[PDB]
This record gives structure tokens, sequence and C-alpha cells, in this order.
């Protein structure tokens, strides 16, 4: 079975490009495959950007054509995205795409897509990257609940363990919310039993790769 | 154009059928994304296909202009947006997505109240948070209130995605005040109105 | 030796008046690409249900297309793709796609390809199938130079696609040395079988007017370079017609004269059956555009139109074991 690894995202000026990068790894004629590339908004919906075909046909979506060059190279089984004049409705999720091995009526279909990449965000803004400031959530009957609370960072996404990893039963990390102020807030929570709270240590460890951020807070009872 | 139902509930065990109409297309693909983050993972793929790791409990189907994602004996972990997509002359089309809720008996939710962290009243910021724990069916409502006073247009929610194991939500209420706001009130409480609640919980606390 | 010969004659008839018809076999369904002709052009798909053909669609009414278009079918196991390609004087070909996994239900758009390399080439439509070419499947647009009075050799020539016809970037090399000065040849069309690469086409007479069918089979050197010869199927007093494969044998058909008023076929030159389009009792009537539709390593159909609206369907079965 392939494997699809995108590279190239991140934080982007308004006007600039973008250029994704995706190395193929496990194929058997990687000259043969239809390969995509297909984008998710923030909280909207799939979104086909463009194919090229094993021939190298190339398609591209209405809201990209003029301004995206989708390309391949089989000697080495990637597969390239080059994306100029970027704008906010190019923020997103960009994952790289294949289809079957007897492919599919069209080129640019996307119901025969057999295998997808992890993913990489891209984010067209000409706001800077900020650090959260991470705050306790201090537990205040059986069960007690704490937490912590991770405020004003930019861009996603931020990543909560507990302990290290070694807590992960009742943990529940919430989605982040965008914030008037143009930054993110995020809150994790975990149930332990309240007799534990004396007896077991509880830290949150806030990692931020876009600001180069760790954060390790203990979660006490005032 | 593709139409699809953007939501499907069912209980485990039943088999549950998804549609999606539109395009003109020989052939359409069922992808699955658990959480908005989530690289999709194709189900099915050319109609009928099915990749390795993927039950043997989703099946494709099409009929003329129409595709049918069928999943026999649904599980809590079935829970997802499940995409599907084709082709049309404009090129790959995609579904808004359906989310398949799995369907459980009632739950109460479990509410919390955090007040503002020391650390935090030193940047001229409060926020207040209210927790309801694994509870079911999805549609709750949080009221604040400070010193008896409904508040409005100062809180933010969130919800966590239904359990792949209890089919339980859990939500988040967080109320911003300035630090000044939060220093001239006595009283904090989120009243909780939940089906599984006989009658709305009010939980606080009191300072600043 | 132990031979079995088994033939039928079944009757189909067609409401719409054909101008040239196009036969396939799709999962053992057979279907015809009529080319119809004060009325608007068509070209409808249709299929054999018992004894009639039943149009199934006009694919010409999907195209923007002027006049009388090429058509190049190609018939994988489980998928079909027609292409509608424009008849001249541009520098890129403009061509109209179909795509179907069933009998029933094509898709289309319209596909160019730039700068091809058969300008000034004749076409003419044909059935195919893909060819393997070292694990590589191709489907074939193969074009002839009409005449020629300088030799150096070019002659034949194959653009070619291994993405089921989207893009037609590839080139394939036939070089046939034995390619004649001074004549003009006509209906040029690959016969495919087993990764093995032939051509069937033919060559107007200057001693005489009529046009002769010649056949010369590929054998494959360099990658996408094929080398061609002539093959011998001349019988006295018998006029070559057409040519295919059973058993992996020659099955060729033979007309008695330039009328057609019978037809001989040949298996592996040692057997063969004597068609009389005498059957039905319709008198004035002959064989001529008898050809073969390939259906299995055994069988195979012999279909011509002895009159307006009759097709005259020979079944035949041969095993040489």
């Amino acid at each position: 079975a392939v494997t699809l690894d995108e590279s190239g995202g991140g934080l982007q000026t308004p006007g600039g490009a973008l250029s994704l990068v995706c190395k193929g790894s496990g194929f058997f004629s990687f000259s043969s495959y239809t390969m995509q590339w297909v984008r998710q908004a923030p909280g909207k919906g799939l979104e086909w950007v463009a194919s090229i075909s094993s021939g190298g046909g190339t398609n591209y979506g209405a809201a990209v054509k003029g301004r995206a060059t989708i390309s391949r190279d089989n000697g080495q089984s990637t597969l390239r995205l080059q994306l100029n004049n970027l704008r906010a409705e190019d923020t997103g999720t960009y994952y790289c795409a294949k289809h079957g091995v007897n492919g599919c009526d069209w080129s640019y279909s996307v119901g025969c897509v057999d295998a997808w990449g992890h993913g990489t965000e891209v984010i067209v803004s000409s706001a800077s990257t900020k650090g959260p400031s991470v705050f306790p959530l201090a537990p205040s009957g059986g069960t007690a609940a704490l937490g912590c609370l991770v405020k004003d960072y930019f861009p996603e996404p931020v990543t909560v363990s507990w302990n290290s990893g070694a807590l992960t039963s009742g943990v529940h990390t919430f989605p982040a919310v965008l914030q008037s102020s143009g930054l993110y807030s995020l809150s994790s929570v975990v149930t332990v039993p309240s007799s534990s709270l004396g007896t077991q240590t509880y830290i949150c460890n806030v990692n931020h790769k876009p600001s180069n951020t760790k954060v390790d807070k203990k979660v006490e009872p005032k | 154009a593709l139409t699809q139902p953007s939501s499907v509930s069912a209980n485990p065990g039943e088999t549950v059928k998804i549609t999606c109409s539109g395009g003109s297309s020989s052939y359409y693909g069922w992808y699955q994304q658990k959480s908005p983050g989530s690289a999709p993972v194709t189900l099915i793929y050319n109609n009928q296909k099915r990749p390795s790791d993927i039950p043997s409990r989703f099946s494709g189907s099409k009929s003329g202009s129409t595709g049918t994602l069928t999943i026999t004996g649904v599980q809590a972990e079935d829970e997802a947006v499940y995409f599907c997509g084709s082709r049309d002359n404009s090129g790959g089309i995609f579904g808004a997505g359906t989310t398949l809720t799995v369907l459980r008996t009632v739950a109460a939710p479990s509410v919390f109240i955090f007040p503002p962290s020391d650390e935090q009243l030193k940047s001229g910021t409060a926020s207040v948070v209210c927790l309801l724990n694994n509870f079911y069916p999805r549609e709750a409502k949080v009221q604040w209130k400070v010193d008896n006073a409904l508040q409005s247009g100062n809180s933010q929610e969130s919800v966590t995605e239904q359990d792949s194991k209890d089919s339980t939500y859990s939500l988040s209420s967080t109320l911003t005040l300035s630090k000044a706001d939060y220093e001239k009130h006595k009283v904090y409480a989120c009243e909780v109105t939940h089906q599984g609640l006989s009658s709305p919980v009010t939980k606080s606390f009191n300072r600043g | 030796r132990h031979v079995f010969i088994r033939t039928e004659l079944s009757f189909i008839k067609n409401n719409v008046p054909c101008i040239r018809d196009m036969f396939f076999i799709y999962k053992r369904e057979l279907y015809n690409i009529c080319l119809d002709d004060e009325d608007e052009t068509h070209i409808y798909v249709q299929k054999k249900v018992k004894d009639s053909w039943i149009t199934l669609n006009d694919l010409f009414k999907e195209t923007d297309l002027t006049g009388r278009p090429h058509i190049f079918a190609y018939v994988d196991v489980e998928e079909i793709i027609i292409l509608l390609c424009e008849d001249e004087r541009k520098k890129d070909m403009t061509c109209h796609r179909f795509y179907s996994n069933d009998g029933k239900e094509y898709n289309n758009a319209e596909i160019t390809i730039s700068d091809y390399i058969l300008k000034d080439k004749l076409l003419s439509s044909y059935v195919s199938l893909p060819l393997k070419i070292e694990n590589r499947e191709y489907f074939l647009i193969c074009g002839v130079s009409p005449y020629k009075f300088k030799d150096d050799n070019d002659d034949i020539l194959c653009m070619a696609s291994h993405d089921k016809g989207e893009t037609w970037g590839t080139k394939i090399v036939i070089k046939y040395d034995n390619y004649k000065l001074g004549v003009q040849y006509f209906f040029l069309r690959p016969y495919i079988s087993k990764n093995d690469l032939s051509f069937h086409f033919y060559v107007g007479d200057n001693i005489n007017n009529v046009k002769n069918v010649n056949f010369i089979e590929c054998t494959h050197e360099k990658d996408l370079e094929f080398v061609c010869s002539n093959r011998d199927f001349l019988k006295d007093n018998k006029v070559l017609q057409d040519v295919s494969t059973l058993n992996d044998e020659y099955i060729v058909s033979y007309g008695n004269d330039n009328n057609f008023a019978e037809c001989y076929i040949f298996f592996n030159n040692e057997n063969s059956i004597l068609i009389k389009p005498e059957k039905y009792g319709n008198t004035a009537a002959g064989c001529y555009g008898g050809t073969f539709v390939k259906i299995d390593e055994n069988r195979a159909l012999f279909i011509y139109s002895s009159s307006q609206g009759i097709y005259n369907i020979h079944t035949i079965y041969y095993a040489n074991y």
C-alpha cells in the first residue's frame, strides 16, 4: 500500500505563493496513477483543487484556475502544487490524493480516490504567530473535573496531553474557537476521582509548534 | 451538484443508507472524516470498491444519477461525517457531508464551573468556564447569570464530537469578562437545561 | 485431429437508416455505432436485444461538432471509450470523448490534442481494444499517408494514449518498408489480438480501379517501434475481404468476385464455409461489407447488410483441438 507525505504548508502572506510537495512511497508504477490535490477550508467541506493524469493531463478547479500548477516527477514519486496570488479563500488543509490502479472515467473525477495524505495546513494571513497562555481550571462528590485553558494563540494547531500522555481516559480537548481578537482559545478537561486530588499530580502539556512554545502547567486545587 | 442529507441517525445494529444525488459521472466514492481536523478515509471508491481494512459492513451502490452508501449493522464508532465524491462537467465535485448520529438512551450532563485563575486575573481578563460532561442528545442550553442577571453575547460554546465508545457529547461554555467587570460582581452561575435533567441545574461560585 | 465447426444464421432489423455500421461486443452483448444522415446527423449507440437493434443514445446530440466526425471506439473489459474527432484543417485536433462502464449511460467532455502528430495523415473510423506494450496499455489512433512519390521512409503513424484517451502524447512508430509509390491507401485500421499489432487496409489499383485489401503483421522490436510486413492471403478467383483470428489461427473472408454474390470463410486456410445470401429468399443481395466481430478465442460473428435495414448475422464456433 502507498504512503502520501505532504509538506510546504504554514503561514503565508496574502498575494504570495505556495509550494506544496507530496513524497509518495511504496508505489509500483507511480507514473500510471492519476494524482490529485483536494483542500478543505476551516469548518467547510472538501473541495477539489487539481488533477494530473498518467499522461500529464492537468485540470483545475474553478477557484484556482490561472493561479495553480500541478506537476509530477515520476522518477521520485512526487506530486507538487504551486499556487500563486494567495487569498483568504485559499486557507485550509491541503491533501494529496490518488485514484485506484484502474483509474476512472475522468482524471478530474473525485469518486475513485482510494488513498489520501495526512494533509498540510495552509494559512493565508497577514497576522503574526503567537504562542498561547496556559491557565489552570482548578477543581473546586465522587468524581472531580480539572483542566487548562489554552488562551490567545495563532495559528492552529495546539496539542494538549495530560501527564506526558500517561493520562488519556476521561480527557476531553475541545475544538479551538476563533475569538473577536483574531486569536484562538481552547480548553482541555479531564474527569478524575476526587480522592486522587491530593495523591496524584496533574499536569497539562501544551505544545504549539508554529511558535516553538511548550508549556507544562500543573493543575492543583486552590 | 452533489446533494446529500446533512444528518442521518441510527441505533447500533440498524442498517443505515446515505444517498448522494447529482453529477454526470460513472462513479461515486465515499470518504469518512471523524473530526474536522482528521484527514479523510476512503470507505468506498469506484461505486462499490472497498479499500483494505474497511469493514465488510460498508457497501456501495449506484443507480443512475444516485450513489448509496450502506452501513449494515451500525456501531458506536461509525459516528462521523460522510462525504460523497463524483464528477461534473465543472471538474471533481463533493457533497456537503452527512453526519451520522449514533442513537443511545438519554444521559444527563455532569455540570462543573471554573473560576478565573489568579494568573489570568493579572492580565486584565477573566474567563469563567462551565463544563457539561458526557450527555445525550446534543441539544443543551447554557444560561450564564452574573449576580442574577442574564448574560448575553459574551460567551462562546465548543462541543466535542460524539463519543466513539459511549456516543455522548461534552460541551464547554466560556464567559469572558474584563477584570474590572469581574471585580464588581459577587455571584457567577451557569444554568444548564438538558432533556435528561428533570429541572435546570445551576452551578456557581462566589468571588471577584 | 479434432475439428468442430458450428454456424447459425440470425437476422436483425434496424429502424434507423445507417450510413456506416460499426460493431462491437460488450459483456457478450452485440452493439452497433450507427451513423445516420432534409434531416439531421446522428451517431446512435444501439444494442441487439432479440431480433432488433435498440437505440440507446445519440452521442452526436451531446457534441457541438459539425458534419461527419471520425469515430474511434475502444472496448476494454468493463469500460467503453468513444471518440468523435472533427474532420478537415487546424494545428491541433479537437475531439469529444464519451465513457461508459455499462451499455447504457455515457458521460462526455470535449478534449483537444495540441500539435497532434497525425497532421495531413488520412484517418478513418474504427473499433479497437487496448494494446499492451511492455506493461502499459495504449489506445491507438492511426493514420496513413494518402499517396507518395519520393521514398525515404513515416508512411503509417500512430498516436497513442495510456491514460484512457484523455491525452494522446505517445507516438508509436510503424516501419512498413513495402509501402508503394504512386498508389493511394484507403481504410486503415489496426487489428489487435493478445499484444500483437497488425493492420488491415485498402490500396487503390492503377492498372484497374478496384480497391484491394492488404493485411500486414507487425513484430515489436524496440520499445514503441514496430516493424511490419505484408501477409499473403491471395487466393485465385476470390477477392480478399476481412481478416480475424480464432484459436491463434487466421479466419479469412473472401468474395467470389468484386460483386460479392458469395462469401467464403477459411479457417487456417484448411477448412471453409460458403455463405450464399440466398437465405430469406432475397434474390438481389450480396455480402459486400461483411466483417468479423470477434467474441472469444472460439466464437466470432460475420455480419453484413444484404439489403437496406436487413442485417445478416452468422454466428461461428470453431475449435481445432
